[PDB]
C-alpha cells in the first residue's frame, strides 16, 4: 500500500531478523554461560528482538530488500515518521533561534556588549532563556508588532 | 564623569594650559573645550601626529593601533585614545619624537 | 654630487649583471656600527662618509629606513647610477624628507572627489582613465 | 565574583551546557533505544 | 550639529546607515567638517571616520 | 669568574595567585587586553597563548613561563600514562594474555553497548570482549615482568600522585618561588645533570630494575611457569640464593664488580644478540647489559663541563677555538646565541628529538626489543608509524623555531664574520645547489617509475627496470648486509649471534609465525630508496629557504620589519604571496606527509611481501602478500593496484565486523582531507563578501552581533588547511594500516 | 536515489551560490566598494583592512569550476 | 608604470609617506582640514605597487587609491 508493501508481513524483512540473530549467536557459541561476556551478548540479541518487534507494531512500509522504508508525502497515517519528530524539532529549534534573539537585545544597551558576548551574563541568559517554550505567538506578535524587521533605509548594505 | 587635571605644555609654541577632563572624554577633546589647538589627524588611535609625552601622571592609552610595544615604553601617548585615570602633566607636540 | 668612496664588507648576495639602473645610497656616519645590509650579512661602517652599491631601490630605501631608525642619522642621500653614467639624485628630491611639508608644492596625481565619485566602465569605453 | 564569573567564560559554560545537551541525547538513547518514529 | 547621533548618508563607507556619534564640528571651509565616531568597527580596525555636512539626517 | 656564581637566584612569591586575570582574557599583550571588537580577537586568543616573547621583554619572566608550562606538560604525560596502567587493570584482558600470547589478542578498551556500538567490541580470546588495541602496552609490560592484575592498578595511582607532585611544582615555581635569568644561563651546569643525573642514573638504576626483576621474571615466563606460580619480586631481592638458581654468579655476590673480575657476570650480562627463539624478542640480558652500558658512560661524559670546582671544558672556549680557513671566525658568538633566545634552542632540540625517533622507529621492527610483539605484526606497523610522524612533526619545527629566531633574537652586531652571518652572505649557493639536486633526484627517481609504467603500457617488459630488465641493482645496500653477517665471529669477535636478522643470517619463527626473516633488497629498492632521497631533499629545500631568507631576499628586503608570521607585502613586485618564513613551514610540512606516507608505504609493502607470512615445520615459507615486491613495486599502477586497492580490501569488506571503526575513520578521513581545500584554495576576501550578505540577513532581524563577524585571517586560513589536510591524510592512512594488519595477520 | 538528487541539489544551488554573488558583487562592496573600477580580473587588493585574496569576480569565478565538476562527478 | 592617486579625502595623516618603502608618496601643503596638507604621488613610474599606503590609511575608504596598471622591471622588482 502506498507503493510497496507493509513490513508487517514481509519475508525478506522477517529473513533479516533470521540470519541477523543466526550470526549473532554464532558469537555466542565460543563462551561459556555465566561470564560477563556471555551476558553482553544475549543482552544484545534481545535488543536486536525487541527492534524486530519494534518496527513491526509501528506498521512501517518496506519491502523488495528486507530494510524499513520512510513516506514523506504529507501522510497523516505516516504522521509518526517525519512530521510529529519534526514538530518537535521545529518547536526548540525555534527556542535557540528567539532566545539567542532575545539575548541579543538586551546585550546591546550594556556599558561594553563586546566582552559580554563571551563572559556570560548567566542570569540574564538564564533570565532570557526559559521564556523559550512560548516562543510563536510572542514571535508573530513582534513580527505584526513592527520592530522584528527594521527599514531598508536604516541597514548596512552596498 | 570624574575631574581630572592635565597640565599641557608645549616649548615650541610656549603655551602651559591646565585642562579638566573626565573618565570618558578624550585628553585633546579637553583642549578644544578650553580652546587649546592641538595636531590631529581623525581620532583613532593610528597616526602619528597627536603624539604627547607623559611626564608626569598615569594614562590609560590602550585603544590605540598606531603605536607598538617599545616606542610606548618611553611614554608617547597619542592624545585622541587617552583616557586620563590621573592628575597629570604631559608636555605635547611630540610627533616627531616618536620616529 | 658622486664621489669615489667605500663600504667596507664582505658579501656573496648582491647585483647580477645589471646595466639598466644601480646607485649609491651614500652617508655620514658617527661611529664604527655594525648593521645589516638589506641583502643580507653585515658591515663594518666607517665614521666618514661611505657608500653602497646595490641592485634595485626597495633594497637602498630599507637601507636608508634602518639607518634612520637604529643610530639615528638624517644624511642619508640615494643617487642612481645608470649604464651610461649619468646621476639621478633621486630620494629626498629637494634637500628634506618628504613626511615634512615642502614649500615646492607639485600636486600631481590628485583627484578632486569622493573613491564613489568615480564613473561607470561603460562610460570610458574604448580608452583609457578610471 | 570572579570565579563563577570565570564559569561565564564562552568555552567553560558552552561545554558545562555541552556536557549537559549532549547527555541529555545519550541517555535517552539508554532507555529508548532504535527509534524511527514517535 | 554638535553632541546626538547623526545617520549617514554616503555610500562606499563601512558604515552606511548607521546609527553615528557626532563630535567637535569644524569651522574652516574643509570638505569634511565633521570628525564622527561610530561604534561596530570596520575592517581596518578604525571605529572612527570624517565625512561631509551633506550626509546628516539625525 | 663563576666561583660562587652558579648558585640559586630565587624570588621569592612573584605572582600572587588570584582569580581576576584568570576570567579576563586576552591579558598577555597589549592588542588583546581591550576586548573583542572583531572577531579576529578570537582567534588571536589561541594564537598567541605560547608566543611568549610577544608579551614581555624581559627575558626573565619569559623564561619563569617556560620552566613553569613544563611541569604542565610533564603532568600530562603522567595523567596519560596513569590511563594505560589502569585500563591494564579493570578493562583488559592482560592477566590472561600471559598464559598464552601467542593467539589472544591484545585488549584494552571496552566500549559501552549504548547506541549499538558494542559490535567493536571483538572476540579477542581470553573469556574477554573488546577493542583490539596496537600501542604494545603489553608487550612492554611483560618486558619489565608485570605478572598480576595488581600492579597495574598500583602503577597507575602511582602515577596519578606522581602528576599531582609534578602539577604543583609548575605552581611553585611560578607563584611562591621563580628563578632568576642567572639560574636559567648556567647551562654548563644543566648538561652536567642531564648527561649524568637524568640519563646515566635513568639507565642504571633501570638496568637495577631489568637485572633484580624483570631477569628473574623472564627467564622463568618462557620456561612455562604459570604467572601465578613465579615468585614475587620482592622475593627476588630479600633472597639471593633464589637468584642463585636462575644465574650462578649471584651465588658469588658484589665481589666480582669490586674487584674487576667482570667476566664473572657473564651468565646475566652477555652479548649474545640477535633475537631470543623461545619468547619472540630481544634477549633480555642483552639490553639488561646495554643499559649499564650506556650509564658508566653517561655519567663519564657527565662531569665533561665547566662547573663550580674549577675544572671541566668551559662551552664558550671550545666553541671559540673552533675558528677555520673557511670558516672565518670559527663559532666566536654562538655561545651567547643559545644561552638567551630559547628559540635557537628549540631549532637544535627539536631536531634532535625528532630525529631520534625516526631512529627508533627503524631500531625497532629489525631489532624486537620486547617479548611476543614479534608474532604480532599490528603492533609493529603501529609502532614504527607512530614514531615516524612524531619524528616527521617534529624535525620541521626544527625550521619554525629556526627561522622565529632570525626574525625576533638575530642581532647582526652581535654576528659579524661568524658562522651564522656567512650563511646568510652566501645563501643563494646553498639553496640552488639543493634546488638542482631535487630536479635531479626526482627526474631520476620518479622518472623511472613513470619509465617502468610506460615500458609495461607500451607491451615491452624488457626495457624497464626491473630484475629481468635493465637491473639496477642496489650494490652498496646489499654489501653492508654482507658486513653485519660476518660481524659475528670476525669483525666483533664477542658477538655470538648476529647484530640483527634483517641483514641476512637465519630465518627465526615463533609458533609459526615469522619472527625475523632476512630481507632481500633488490632492484625494486634502488628506486624507492631514491624515492626517499628525493622528497627529504624538497622538505630541505623549502625549510632551508625558510631559514636563510628569513631576514631579507632580493624580493623584499626588510622582511624581519614585518614580522615573522605575515600573509605578504603586497602583490607588486608582480606577486608576493606566501613569501614570510610561516608559509616555508606551511609548505614544508605537506612534503612531509608527501615523504613519511611513501616510508610507511614502503614499509607497509615490503615487510607484508618478504619477511611476515607463515612458516610450515618442514621449513617452506609462505609470505602474506606472496613476494610482490619484486615485480609490482616499480611501477606507479602497481603501487596502485597490488598495494593500494589490493591491501585496502580489509578495510572496506570490514562492516559488521569488529574492524567496523576503522571503515569510519577510512570515510572520516577523506571527508576532512576534502574539507581541507576550501580552507586552502580559496582566498579570504570571497568569504568576506560572502559573510557580507549574512550580516545583511541578521541586521534586518536585530540579530547582529555587537562583535564584528569576519573571516579568517590569511595565515590563519592557511593554517586550517593545513590542520584538516594532515587529520585528513594521516587518519585515512591510520585506518588502512590498522584496518588491514588485524584482518589479515 | 532520493538522497543522491540531494547530493546533486546540493551542488545545483551551491555552484549558484558562487556565481550569483559571482555576478552581483563585481561591481562594490563594503569590503570593495570601488571594485568596478579595477577590472573582472584582477588579483586582490592586498592584505589590508583584514587581507583580500580571492576577491575579484573571477576568483569569484573560479571556485566554482571546483563546485561545477563536484556537481557534475 | 602604476596609477597611485589620491582622493579629496585625504586628512594628511602622514604615515603612507612613511609606510611607502620606495618614496613615491610625498606630502604637499594644501588649503584643507587642520593638518593642512595632502598626499602627492609624483614618481608613480618609480612605484611597485606593494600597496603599502593602503593598510595605513584611516579614512572612510582609502585616501590612496593605488590602482594597479602598468609595469617595468622596476615595479616588478627584479635585481638582474
Ligand atoms: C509538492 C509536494 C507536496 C507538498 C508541498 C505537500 C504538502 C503537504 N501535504 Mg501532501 N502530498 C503530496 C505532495 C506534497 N504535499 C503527494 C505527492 C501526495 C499524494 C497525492 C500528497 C498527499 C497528501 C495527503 C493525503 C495529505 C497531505 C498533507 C499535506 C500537508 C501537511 C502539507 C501542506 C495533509 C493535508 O492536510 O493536506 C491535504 C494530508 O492529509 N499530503
Ligand atoms: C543567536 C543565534 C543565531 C540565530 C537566531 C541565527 C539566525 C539565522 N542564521 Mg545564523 N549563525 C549563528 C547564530 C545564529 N543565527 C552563528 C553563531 C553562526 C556562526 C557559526 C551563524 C552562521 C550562519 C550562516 C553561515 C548562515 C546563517 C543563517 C541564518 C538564518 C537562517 C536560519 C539558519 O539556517 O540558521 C543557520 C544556523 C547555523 C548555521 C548553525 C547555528 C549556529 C549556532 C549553533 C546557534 C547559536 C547558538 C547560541 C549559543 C545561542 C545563544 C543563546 C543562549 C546560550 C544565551 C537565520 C536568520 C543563514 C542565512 O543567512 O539565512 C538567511 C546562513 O547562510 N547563520
Ligand atoms: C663516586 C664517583 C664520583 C666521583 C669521584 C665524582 C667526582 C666529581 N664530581 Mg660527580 N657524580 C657522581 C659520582 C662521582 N663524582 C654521581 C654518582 C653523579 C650523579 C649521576 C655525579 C654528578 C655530578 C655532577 C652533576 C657534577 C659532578 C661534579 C664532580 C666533581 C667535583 C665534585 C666535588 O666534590 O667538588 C668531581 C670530579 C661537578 C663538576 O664540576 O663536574 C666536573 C658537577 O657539576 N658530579
Ligand atoms: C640530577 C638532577 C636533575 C634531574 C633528574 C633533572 C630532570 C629534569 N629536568 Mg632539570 N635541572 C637540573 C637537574 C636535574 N634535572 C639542574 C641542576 C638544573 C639547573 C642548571 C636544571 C635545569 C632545568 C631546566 C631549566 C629545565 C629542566 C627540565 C628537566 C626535565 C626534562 C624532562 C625529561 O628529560 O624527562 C624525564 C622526566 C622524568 C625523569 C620525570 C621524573 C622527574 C623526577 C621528579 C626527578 C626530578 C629531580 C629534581 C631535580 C629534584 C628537585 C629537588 C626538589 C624535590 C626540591 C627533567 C624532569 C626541563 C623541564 O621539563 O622543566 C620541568 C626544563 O625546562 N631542568
Ligand atoms: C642502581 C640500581 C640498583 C639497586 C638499587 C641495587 C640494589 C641491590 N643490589 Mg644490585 N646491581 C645493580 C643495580 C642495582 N642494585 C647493577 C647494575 C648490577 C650489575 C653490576 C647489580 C648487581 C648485583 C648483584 C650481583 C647483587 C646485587 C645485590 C643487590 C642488593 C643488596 C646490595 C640490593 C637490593 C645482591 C643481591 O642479590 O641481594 C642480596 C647481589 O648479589 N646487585
Ligand atoms: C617542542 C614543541 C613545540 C613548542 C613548544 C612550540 C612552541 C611554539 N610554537 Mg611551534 N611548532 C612545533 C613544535 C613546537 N612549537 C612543531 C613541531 C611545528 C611544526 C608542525 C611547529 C610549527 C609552528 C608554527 C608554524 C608556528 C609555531 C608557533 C609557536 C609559538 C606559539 C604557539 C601557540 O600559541 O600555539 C597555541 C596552540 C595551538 C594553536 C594548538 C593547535 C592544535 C593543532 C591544530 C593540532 C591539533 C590536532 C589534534 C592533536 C589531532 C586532531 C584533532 C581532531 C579534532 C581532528 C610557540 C613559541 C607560532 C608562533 O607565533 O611562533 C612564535 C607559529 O607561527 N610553531
Ligand atoms: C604530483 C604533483 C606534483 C608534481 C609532479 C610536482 C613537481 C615538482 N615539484 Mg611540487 N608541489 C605539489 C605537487 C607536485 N609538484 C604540491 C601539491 C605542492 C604544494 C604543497 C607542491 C609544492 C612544491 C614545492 C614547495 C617545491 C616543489 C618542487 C617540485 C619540483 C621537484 C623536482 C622534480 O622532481 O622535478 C622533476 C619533475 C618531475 C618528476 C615531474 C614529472 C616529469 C617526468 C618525469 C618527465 C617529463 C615528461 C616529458 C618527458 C617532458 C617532455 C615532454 C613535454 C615537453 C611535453 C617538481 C617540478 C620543488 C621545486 O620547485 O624545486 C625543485 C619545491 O621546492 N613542489
Ligand atoms: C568535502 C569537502 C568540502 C566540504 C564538506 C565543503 C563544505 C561546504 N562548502 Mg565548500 N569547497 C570545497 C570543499 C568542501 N566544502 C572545495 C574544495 C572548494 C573549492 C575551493 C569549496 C568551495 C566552496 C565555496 C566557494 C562555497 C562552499 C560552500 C560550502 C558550504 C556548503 C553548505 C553546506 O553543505 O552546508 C553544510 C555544511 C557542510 C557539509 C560542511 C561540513 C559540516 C560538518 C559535517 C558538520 C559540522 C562538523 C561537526 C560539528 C563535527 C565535529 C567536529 C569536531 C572537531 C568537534 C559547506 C560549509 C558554500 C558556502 O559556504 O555557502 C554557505 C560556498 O559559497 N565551498
Ligand atoms: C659531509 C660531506 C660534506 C663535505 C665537506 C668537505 C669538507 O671537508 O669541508 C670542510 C669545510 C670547512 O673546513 P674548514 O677548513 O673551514 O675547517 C674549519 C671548521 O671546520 C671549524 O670551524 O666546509 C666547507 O667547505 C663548506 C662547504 C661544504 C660542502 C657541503 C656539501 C654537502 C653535500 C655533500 C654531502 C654528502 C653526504 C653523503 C656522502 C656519500
Ligand atoms: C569557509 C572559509 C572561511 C569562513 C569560515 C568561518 C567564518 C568559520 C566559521 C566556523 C566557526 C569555527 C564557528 C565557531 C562557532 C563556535 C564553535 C560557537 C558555536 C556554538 C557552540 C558549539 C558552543 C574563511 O574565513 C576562510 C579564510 C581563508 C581561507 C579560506 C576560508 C574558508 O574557506
Ligand atoms: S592576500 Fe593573498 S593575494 Fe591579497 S595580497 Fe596578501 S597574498 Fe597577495
Ligand atoms: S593615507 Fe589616507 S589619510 Fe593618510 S594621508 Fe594619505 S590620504 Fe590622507
Ligand atoms: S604603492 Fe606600494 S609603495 Fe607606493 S605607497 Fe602604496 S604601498 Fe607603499
Ligand atoms: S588623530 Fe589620527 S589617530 Fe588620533
Amino acid at each position: 500500500v502506498a507503493g510497496l508493501v507493509p513490513c508487517k508481513d514481509s519475508k525478506e524483512f522477517s529473513r533479516r531478523l533470521d540470519l541477523s540473530v543466526k550470526k549473532l549467536e554464532q558469537r555466542l557459541k565460543k563462551y561459556e554461560p555465566g561470564t560477563p561476556p556471555y551476558l553482553a551478548i544475549q543482552k544484545s540479541i534481545e535488543t536486536t528482538k525487541i527492534r524486530f518487534d519494534r518496527y513491526a507494531k509501528g506498521g512501517l512500509l518496506c519491502g523488495k530488500d528486507g530494510l524499513p522504508h520512510l513516506i514523506t508525502d504529507g501522510r497523516l497515517s505516516h504522521a509518526t515518521e517525519f512530521i510529529i519528530p519534526g514538530l518537535l524539532f521545529l518547536y526548540i529549534n525555534g527556542w535557540i533561534g528567539w532566545v539567542g534573539r532575545a539575548y541579543l537585545i538586551a546585550i546591546r544597551s550594556s556599558d561594553k556588549p563586546a566582552e559580554k558576548e563571551i563572559i556570560l551574563d548567566i542570569p540574564l541568559a538564564l533570565g532570557f532563556m526559559s521564556s523559550g517554550f512560548l516562543w510563536p505567538l510572542s514571535a508573530w506578535k513582534e513580527f505584526t508588532s513592527g520592530e522584528l524587521l527594521v527599514d531598508a533605509n536604516e541597514v548596512t548594505v552596498s | 564623569m570624574a575631574t581630572y587635571k592635565v597640565r599641557l605644555l608645549s616649548e615650541a609654541e610656549g603655551i602651559d594650559v591646565t585642562i579638566d577632563c573626565a573618565d570618558d572624554v578624550y585628553i585633546l577633546d579637553a583642549a578644544e573645550e578650553q580652546g587649546v589647538d592641538l595636531p590631529y589627524s581623525c581620532r583613532a588611535g593610528a597616526c602619528s601626529t597627536c603624539a604627547g609625552k607623559v611626564s608626569e601622571g598615569t594614562i590609560d592609552q590602550s585603544d590605540q593601533s598606531f603605536l607598538d610595544d617599545d616606542q610606548t615604553g618611553a611614554g608617547f601617548v597619542l592624545t585622541c585614545v587617552a583616557y586620563p585615570t590621573s592628575d597629570c602633566t604631559i608636555l605635547t607636540h611630540q610627533e616627531e619624537s616618536l620616529y | 654630487m658622486p664621489s669615489p668612496t667605500f663600504g667596507g664588507s664582505t658579501g656573496g648576495w648582491l647585483r647580477a649583471a645589471e646595466t639598466e639602473e644601480k646607485y649609491a645610497i651614500t652617508w655620514t656616519g658617527k661611529k664604527e656600527e655594525i648593521f645589516e645590509i638589506p641583502t643580507g650579512g653585515a658591515a663594518i661602517m666607517r665614521e666618514g662618509d661611505n657608500l653602497l652599491y646595490l641592485a634595485r631601490k626597495e633594497q637602498c630605501l630599507a637601507l636608508g629606513t634602518q639607518l634612520r631608525n637604529s643610530f639615528k642619522i638624517s644624511d642619508y642621500k640615494i643617487y642612481r647610477i645608470f649604464p651610461t653614467g649619468e646621476v639621478q639624485y633621486l630620494h629626498p628630491k629637494d634637500g628634506v624628507f618628504p613626511e615634512k611639508v615642502n614649500e615646492g608644492r607639485v600636486g600631481i596625481n590628485n583627484v578632486s572627489r569622493n573613491i564613489g565619485k568615480n564613473p561607470n566602465p561603460i562610460s570610458v569605453k574604448f580608452t583609457g582613465k578610471s | 565574583n570572579n570565579f563563577l564569573k570565570y564559569l561565564s567564560v564562552m568555552p567553560v559554560a558552552g561545554t558545562i551546557f555541552m556536557i549537559f545537551t549532549a547527555g541529555l541525547v545519550i541517555e535517552v538513547n539508554r532507555f529508548y533505544p532504535d527509534a524511527l518514529f514517535f | 550639529k554638535r553632541g546626538s547621533k547623526v545617520r549617514v548618508l554616503r555610500k562606499e563607507s563601512y558604515w552606511y546607515q548607521e546609527i553615528g556619534t557626532v563630535a567637535t564640528v569644524d569651522t574652516s571651509g574643509i570638505r569634511y567638517p565633521v570628525v564622527v565616531r561610530f561604534e561596530k568597527v570596520n575592517y581596518s580596525g578604525v571605529n572612527t571616520n570624517n565625512f561631509a555636512e551633506s550626509e546628516l539626517i539625525e | 669568574q663563576e666561583a660562587k656564581k652558579v648558585r640559586i637566584t630565587v624570588d621569592k612569591d612573584p605572582v600572587e595567585t588570584s582569580f581576576e586575570k584568570w576570567a579576563k582574557p586576552g591579558h598577555f599583550s597589549r592588542t588583546l587586553a581591550k576586548g573583542p571588537k572583531t572577531t579576529t580577537w578570537i582567534w588571536n586568543l589561541h594564537a598567541d597563548a605560547h608566543d611568549f616573547d610577544g608579551h614581555t621583554s624581559s627575558l626573565e619572566d619569559v623564561s619563569r613561563k617556560i620552566f613553569s608550562a613544563h611541569f604542565g606538560q610533564l603532568s600530562v604525560i603522567f595523567l596519560w600514562l596513569s590511563g594505560m596502567y589502569f585500563h591494564g587493570a579493570r578493562f583488559s584482558n592482560y592477566v590472561a594474555w600471559l598464559s598464552n600470547p601467542t593467539a589472544i589478542k591484545p585488549s584494552a578498551q571496552v566500549v559501552w553497548p549504548i547506541v549499538g556500538q558494542d559490535i567493536l567490541n571483538g572476540d579477542v580470546g581470553g573469556g574477554f570482549q573488546g577493542v583490539q588495541i596496537t600501542s604494545g602496552f603489553f608487550q612492554l609490560w611483560r618486558a619489565s615482568g608485570i605478572t598480576n592484575e595488581k600492579q597495574l592498578y598500583a602503577t597507575a595511582i602511582g602515577g596519578l600522585v606522581m602528576s599531582a607532585l609534578m602539577l604543583f611544582a609548575g605552581w611553585f615555581h611560578y607563584h611562591k618561588a621563580a628563578p632568576k635569568l642567572e639560574w636559567f644561563q648556567n647551562v654548563e651546569s644543566m648538561m652536567n645533570h642531564h648527561l649524568a643525573g637524568l640519563l646515566g642514573l635513568g639507565c642504571l638504576s633501570w638496568a637495577g630494575h631489568q637485572i633484580h626483576v624483570s631477569l628473574p621474571i623472564n627467564k622463568l615466563l618462557d620456561a612455562g611457569v604459570a604467572p601465578s606460580e613465579i615468585p614475587l619480586p620482592h622475593e627476588f631481592i630479600v633472597n639471593r640464593e633464589l637468584m642463585a638458581q636462575l644465574y650462578p654468579s649471584f651465588s658469588k655476590g658484589l665481589t666480582p664488580f669490586f674487584t674487576l673480575d667482570w667476566n664473572a657476570y657473564s651468565d646475566f650480562l652477555t652479548f649474545k644478540g640477535g633475537l631470543n627463539p623461545i619468547t619472540g624478542g630481544l634477549w633480555l640480558s642483552d639490553t639488561a647489559h646495554h643499559h649499564l652500558a650506556l650509564a658508566v658512560l653517561f655519567i663519564v661524559a657527565g662531569h665533561m663541563y665547566r662547573t663550580n670546582w674549577g675544572i671541566g671544558h668551559s662551552m664558550k672556549e671550545i666553541l671559540e677555538a673552533h675558528k677555520g680557513p673557511f670558516t672565518g671566525e670559527g663559532h666566536k658568538g654562538l655561545y651567547e646565541i643559545l644561552t638567551t633566545s630559547w628559540h635557537a634552542q628549540l631549532a637544535i632540540n627539536l631536531a634532535m628529538i625528532g630525529s631520534l625517533s625516526i631512529i627508533v622507529a627503524h631500531h625497532m621492527y629489525a631489532m624486537p626489543p620486547y617479548p611476543y610483539i614479534a608474532t604480532d605484526y599490528p603492533t609493529q606497523l603501529s609502532l614504527f608509524t607512530h614514531h615516524m610522524w612524531i619524528g616527521g612533526f617534529c624535525v620541521t619545527g626544527a625550521a619554525a623555531h629556526g627561522a622565529i629566531f632570525m626574525v625576533r633574537d638575530y642581532s647582526p652586531a652581535q654576528n659579524y664574520n661568524n658562522l651564522l652571518d656567512r650563511m646568510i652572505r652566501h645563501r643563494d649557493a646553498i639553496i640552488s645547489h639543493l634546488n638542482w639536486v631535487c630536479i635531479f633526484l626526482g627526474f631520476h627517481s620518479f622518472g623511472l617509475y613513470i619509465h617502468n609504467d610506460t615500458m609495461r603500457a607500451l607491451g615491452r617488459s624488457q626495457d624497464m627496470f626491473s630484475d629481468t630488465a635493465i637491473q639496477l641493482q642496489p650494490i652498496f645496500a646489499q654489501w653492508i648486509q654482507s658486513i653485519h653477517t660476518l660481524a659475528p665471529g670476525n669483525t666483533a669477535p664477542n658477538a655470538l649471534a648476529a647484530t640483527s636478522y634483517a641483514f641476512g643470517g637465519d630465518i627465526v619463527a615463533v609458533n609459526g609465525k615469522i619472527a625475523m626473516m632476512p630481507i632481500a633488497l633488490g632492484t625494486a629498492d634502488f628506486m624507492v630508496h631514491h624515492i626517499h632521497a628525493f622528497t627529504i631533499h624538497v622538505t630541505v629545500l623549502i625549510l632551508l629557504k625558510g631559514v636563510l631568507f628569513a631576514r631579507n631576499s632580493r624580493l623584499i628586503p626588510d622582511k624581519a620589519n614585518l614580522g615573522f608570521r605575515f600573509p605578504c607585502d603586497g602583490p607588486g613586485r608582480g606577486g608576493t604571496c606566501q613569501v614570510s618564513a610561516w608559509d616555508h613551514v606551511f609548505l614544508g610540512l605537506f612534503w612531509m606527509y608527501n615523504s613519511l606516507s611513501i616510508v610507511i608505504f614502503h614499509f607497509s609493502w615490503k615487510m607484508q611481501s618478504d619477511v611476515w607470512g607463515s612458516v610450515t615445520p618442514n621449513g617452506a615459507v609462505s609470505h602474506i602478500t606472496g613476494g610482490n615486491f619484486a615485480q609490482s613495486a616499480i611501477t606507479i599502477n602497481g603501487w596502485l593496484r597490488d598495494f593500494l586497492w589490493a591491501q585496502a580490501s580489509q578495510v572496506i569488506q570490514s562492516y559488521g565486523s569488529a574492524l567496523s571503526a576503522y571503515g569510519l575513520i577510512f570515510l572520516g578521513a577523506h571527508f576532512v582531507w576534502a574539507f581541507s581545500l576550501m580552507f586552502l584554495f580559496s582566498g579570504r576576501g570571497y568569504w568576506q563578501e560572502l559573510i557580507e550578505s549574512i550580516v545583511w540577513a541578521h541586521n534586518k532581524l536585530k540579530l547582529g552581533p555587537a562583535i564584528q563577524p569576519r573571516a579568517l585571517s590569511i595565515t590563519q586560513g592557511r593554517a586550517v588547511g593545513l590542520a584538516h589536510y594532515l587529520v585528513g591524510g594521516i587518519g585515512t592512512t591510520w585506518a588502512f594500516f590498522l584496518a588491514r594488519i588485524i584482518a589479515v595477520g | 536515489d532520493f538522497l543522491v538528487h540531494h547530493a546533486i541539489a546540493l551542488g545545483l544551488h551551491t555552484t549558484a551560490l558562487i556565481l550569483i554573488k559571482g555576478a552581483l558583487d563585481a561591481r562594490g562592496s563594503k569590503l570593495m566598494p570601488d571594485k568596478k573600477d579595477f577590472g573582472y580580473s584582477f588579483p586582490c587588493d592586498g592584505p589590508g583592512r583584514g587581507g583580500t585574496c580571492d576577491i575579484s569576480a573571477w576568483d569569484a569565478f573560479y571556485l566554482s569550476v571546483f563546485w561545477m565538476l563536484n556537481t557534475i562527478g | 608604470a602604476h596609477s597611485v592617486k589620491v582622493y579629496d579625502t585625504c586628512i594628511g595623516c602622514t604615515q603612507c609617506v612613511r609606510a611607502c618603502p620606495c618614496d613615491v608618496l610625498e606630502m604637499v601643503p594644501w588649503d584643507g582640514c587642520k593638518a593642512k596638507q595632502i598626499a602627492s604621488a609624483p614618481r608613480t613610474e618609480d612605484c611597485i605597487g606593494c600597496k603599502r599606503c593602503e593598510t595605513a590609511c584611516p579614512t572612510d575608504f582609502l585616501s590612496v587609491r593605488v590602482y594597479l596598471g602598468g609595469e617595468t622591471t622596476r615595479s616588478l622588482g627584479l635585481a638582474y
